[PDB]
RNA sequence: ACGCAUUAAGUACCCCGCCUGGGGAGUACGGCCGCAAGGCUAAAACUCAAAGGAAUUGACGGGGGCCCGCACAAGCGGCGGAGC
RNA sequence: UGUAAACCUCUUUCAGCACAGACGAAGCGCAAGUGACGGUAUGUGCAGAAGAAGGACCGGCCAACUACGUGCCAGCAGCCGCGGUAAUACGUAGGGUCCGAGCGUUGUCCGGAAUUACUGGGCGUAAAGAGCUCGUAGGUGGUUUGUCGCGUUGUUCGUGAAAACUCA
RNA sequence: GGUGAUGGCCUACCAAGGCGACGACGGGUAGCCGGCCUGAGAGGGUGACCGGCCACACUGGGACUGAGAUACGGCCCAGACUCC
């Protein structure tokens, strides 16, 4: 690109491929569950995972992934959601923190307790 | 906060002596762990981290303020490595440990936290003092009456006082004169990898 | 279109050094003469000269090579060119090979080497980075 | 005393009628510590043989790079193979900063203050090729003056003149210490 | 890299077009041109973690040259019919 | 696991309990006195190791490994990818690693990204030269003879707030 | 004519021009800056606090007071909100 072309056109930088559209730039959004169901990951990995469809304060319909092993989520349960991709599920881009609001951390966890929100032993 | 766990674990995992008189190390040099025999793959980051940890626990310095060491050394116009070693040897803890008034750096830190010393006639009870040049370090009457300090002052017959450091008499007055030089200090390990890891 | 005589002359010099020539013939000009002044006094060109041709005065350049066949000039790149022109202040004079190179600077006195300009405190336009 | 640093042990496989045949090739750099660089890359049927061939190749292929004090002379544009590497002499204590292969070769050469930055196509073999090419592209001020028919004071700046004088005095002191 | 190698992709100079992972799609909307077929200018979302280039050896080819086997041809006698 | 632990000596910072206890005020008044903070900061004493440690990671990147429990389930996960009975990748255990009164997750922004290539990209096929011309504007100029110096650097004092960065 | 002060600030008449592809006017975005984060650098992002300016005061307007009005808790009118 010659100098005159540079002056004529200006150099345009990449437009960011923004991910995690739901929070619209927020580190957190609060939502209410609409359904609880299961889905089958892509061909390389087959399983039966648990995903929840939640209504957001930002009025966006996006599924979220259910961590841990056991959950107490039934339809119309206020929940908390964070940002994170998931490759096994193609239409999933969100997690659901445990130990906050009505979602508690699965019992019997002592390793990586902080990530799932569990208390100590006594 | 300081380290409260076992101290010999550090030498055992590090593969080199820290205090210097370890019977346990010479009994079993292999680092702790049910697999202290597994071969370790070559890693430049691994070795840089190894050197960083050894130096840090050797000087008892906390991770953040030792990053502060490294950035300050960069700030000074001299060479970063020797600037860092100067500023970390300037620690009052290391001063007392190497002047024969402290058996171990941890004990020097314990005594400084207790506050039994007078520096230039002003009471001080902080371990990480900045010992400038030409300064003078004292010891006060209750410290004198303290038993273990007496034992240390009669036991200071180990590795002799380095060049710029010296003790003048029974009262154990410590005074530094000139600029410590890397070659004469002969502090172990090489600043090369420390500076590389922090410049990462 | 010969739209950059300085660039063409430098290209001819470096190409002749690559092809292992001895004499390079170019149309003569005042700028060519003074640049030859600079390079010869620095010791990169063994000697220049200005002659007369069928139409216009020209010049032939005599180079040297290192005792082991070594090339005299390694790289030649222009800096201030038609369109993109570069100048420098008294303090920001360019550094080439950490001083091992010579940058031709146009200053009020004329064209002088980087060291001459730095010692005189004068500045101008850097012509070519010669190494 | 020589230095050997393992940089890249690789797995390769070749296919013939029966199927796939696995293989090994390795690269390693050797240096003395005063500015002698030796590289060797070879293939073999397993790691020990690969390393043996690599050390043999490194010994066979050597090179000497005149250093100033403890740092390179001027910045080097290392263009060769498939990567682009640039180098900049440094002040002391800062160290020798670069990528993996760059540091392998440089610490083998023995330098202790240098800056490098790989600029594309970082494959280790090409990177090392470019480092060696740049390192051999260095210039010695004395030989530059000799070629240009110009003397040391007029050719070389006073700063590196004094640096070379101090390095010479330090070398003389080290020789005296060793002899005594 | 295959290759170019003074009628350069070499070493420079001057200007102009153009590109920034693959689909989506040179397509949807829009503006312009055309009587049209359509042409010109030129998007986003969502999905994939790779698609592509020259080149190494295989493998194979209803691709070529040189070779061998009751492979073919010439002969006898056969099983696939029945019982066993 | 471990000098770790109990053990024998020690100092007991800081919190606990008391004493003294500032300056912050040549400041104000023709008045005798004027301090919320605070009866704190700060010194001196009293008995006591006595009141005091957790979090993430340990497949490669990536310094940290093994066994126990279920095996294409239950699940992990940053990318590669990890379980179809004997997992260093799931969970439990130990053990180890990093960090630390903070430790992780998430999200925004720079970097490596030379991955918008001025420094500092490419155009044959990997993405790209339009299909090829004349030619307006713009961009650019084959030589030397001549001045004004508006492109330019040349220096002198003359502006650049404080605050922030760099030196002491 | 008007302003503390020149001037389409306002009025009348004359001429048809002025701004425009070294991007007018249009659309979405958003207080500017000394600065903050990053980067060796150029550069990218960004405007927390402090500070230098700007504009705003339930939404839309206008005017008085004076050396000094966008007049936040000064005035009037209109809408909304709440209340007697
Ligand atoms: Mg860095
Ligand atoms: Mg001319
Ligand atoms: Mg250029
Ligand atoms: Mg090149
Ligand atoms: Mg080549
Ligand atoms: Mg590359
Ligand atoms: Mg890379
Ligand atoms: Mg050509
Ligand atoms: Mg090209
Ligand atoms: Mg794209
Ligand atoms: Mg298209
Ligand atoms: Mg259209
Ligand atoms: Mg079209
Ligand atoms: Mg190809
Ligand atoms: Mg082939
Ligand atoms: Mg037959
Ligand atoms: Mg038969
Ligand atoms: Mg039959
Ligand atoms: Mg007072
Ligand atoms: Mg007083
Ligand atoms: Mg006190
Ligand atoms: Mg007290
Ligand atoms: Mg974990
Ligand atoms: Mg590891
Ligand atoms: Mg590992
Ligand atoms: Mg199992
Ligand atoms: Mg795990
Ligand atoms: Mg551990
Ligand atoms: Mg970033
Ligand atoms: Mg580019
Ligand atoms: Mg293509
Ligand atoms: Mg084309
Ligand atoms: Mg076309
Ligand atoms: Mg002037
Ligand atoms: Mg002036
Ligand atoms: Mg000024
Ligand atoms: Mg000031
Ligand atoms: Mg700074
Ligand atoms: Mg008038
Ligand atoms: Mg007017
Ligand atoms: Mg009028
Ligand atoms: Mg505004
Ligand atoms: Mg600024
Ligand atoms: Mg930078
Ligand atoms: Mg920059
Ligand atoms: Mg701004
Ligand atoms: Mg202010
Ligand atoms: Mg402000
Ligand atoms: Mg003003
Ligand atoms: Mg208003
Ligand atoms: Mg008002
Ligand atoms: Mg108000
Ligand atoms: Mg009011």
């Amino acid at each position: 690109p010659t100098i005159q072309q540079l002056v004529r056109k200006g150099r345009r930088d990449k437009i960011a491929k923004v991910k995690t559209a739901a929070l619209k730039g927020s580190p957190q959004r609060r939502g209410v569950c609409t359904r609880v169901y299961t889905t089958t990951p892509k061909k390389p990995n087959s399983a039966l995972r648990k995903v929840a469809r939640v209504k957001l304060t930002s009025q966006v319909e996006v599924t979220a992934y259910i961590p841990g092993e056991g959950h107490n989520l039934q339809e119309h349960s206020m929940v908390l959601v964070r940002g994170g991709r998931v490759k096994d599920l193609p239409g999933v881009r969100y997690k659901i923190i445990r130990g906050s609001l009505d979602t508690q951390g699965v019992k019997n966890r002592k390793q990586a307790r902080s990530r799932y929100g569990a208390k100590k032993e006594k | 906060a300081r380290y409260t766990g076992p101290a010999t674990r550090k030498s055992r995992r590090l593969g080199v002596d820290l205090v210097g008189g370890d019977q346990s190390f010479e009994k079993r040099p292999y680092p702790p762990g049910q697999h202290g025999r597994a071969r370790i793959k070559e890693s430049e980051y691994r070795q840089q981290l190894q050197e960083k940890q050894k130096a840090r626990f050797s000087y008892g310095v906390m991770e953040k303020q030792f990053r502060r060491y490294y950035e300050e050394a960069n700030r000074q116009p001299g060479k970063t490595g020797d600037n860092l070693l100067r500023i970390l040897e300037s620690r009052l803890d290391n001063v007392v440990y190497r002047a024969g008034l402290a058996r171990t750096r941890r004990m020097a830190r314990q005594l400084v936290s207790h506050g039994h010393f007078l520096v230039n006639g002003v009471k001080v009870d902080i371990p990480s003092y900045r010992v400038s040049q030409y300064d003078i370090i004292d010891v006060k009457e209750k410290s004198l009456n303290t038993l273990p300090f007496q034992i240390a002052r009669e036991t200071a017959g180990e590795r002799p006082i380095p060049s710029w450091l010296q003790v003048v008499g029974e009262r154990q007055r410590i005074l530094v004169h000139q600029l410590p030089e890397r070659a004469q200090i002969d502090v172990p390990l090489t600043e090369q990898l420390i500076v590389e890891l922090y410049s990462k | 279109t010969m739209t950059d005589p300085i660039a063409d002359f430098l290209t001819r010099l470096r190409n002749a050094n690559s092809a292992y020539h001895d004499e390079v013939t170019l149309p003569h000009s005042k700028l060519k003469a003074n640049i030859a002044e600079i390079l010869k006094r620095e010791g990169y060109i063994s000697d220049y000269r200005t002659e007369d041709a069928r139409v216009g005065k020209s010049l032939v350049v005599q180079l040297k090579y290192g005792p082991s066949r070594e090339r005299s000039i390694a790289g030649l790149r222009r800096v201030s060119k038609p369109g993109l022109r570069v100048y420098a202040k008294s303090t920001n004079l360019p550094r080439v090979l950490g001083g091992l190179g010579v940058a031709i600077i146009s200053t009020s006195s004329g064209l002088l080497t980087d060291r001459q300009a730095a010692r005189q405190g004068v500045g101008g336009e850097v012509l070519a980075y010669v190494w | 005393n020589y230095i050997e640093r393992v940089v890249s042990i690789n797995r390769v496989s070749k296919v013939v009628k029966g199927g796939r045949r696995f293989s090994f090739t390795a690269l390693v750099i050797v240096g003395d510590g005063k500015g002698m660089v030796g590289v060797g890359y070879g293939k073999a049927k397993e790691v020990p043989a690969a390393i043996a061939k690599g050390v043999e190749e490194a010994r066979k292929n050597f090179f000497r790079v005149p250093l100033i004090g403890s740092t390179i002379t001027h910045p080097v544009q290392g263009e060769a193979a498939a990567g682009v590497v640039m180098l900049r002499p440094a002040s002391p204590g800062t160290g020798v900063i670069a990528g993996g292969a760059a540091r392998a070769v440089l610490e083998c050469a023995g330098v202790h203050d240098i800056l490098a930055k790989s600029l594309g196509s970082d494959n280790a073999i090409n990177v090392v090729h470019a480092t060696v090419a740049a390192l051999k592209l260095l210039q010695r001020p004395e030989e530059v003056a000799a070629r240009r028919g110009l003397p040391i004071e007029d050719v070389a700046p006073a700063g590196m003149l004094k640096a070379r004088r101090e390095s010479e005095a330090l070398a003389a002191a080290a020789a005296r210490e060793g002899s005594a």
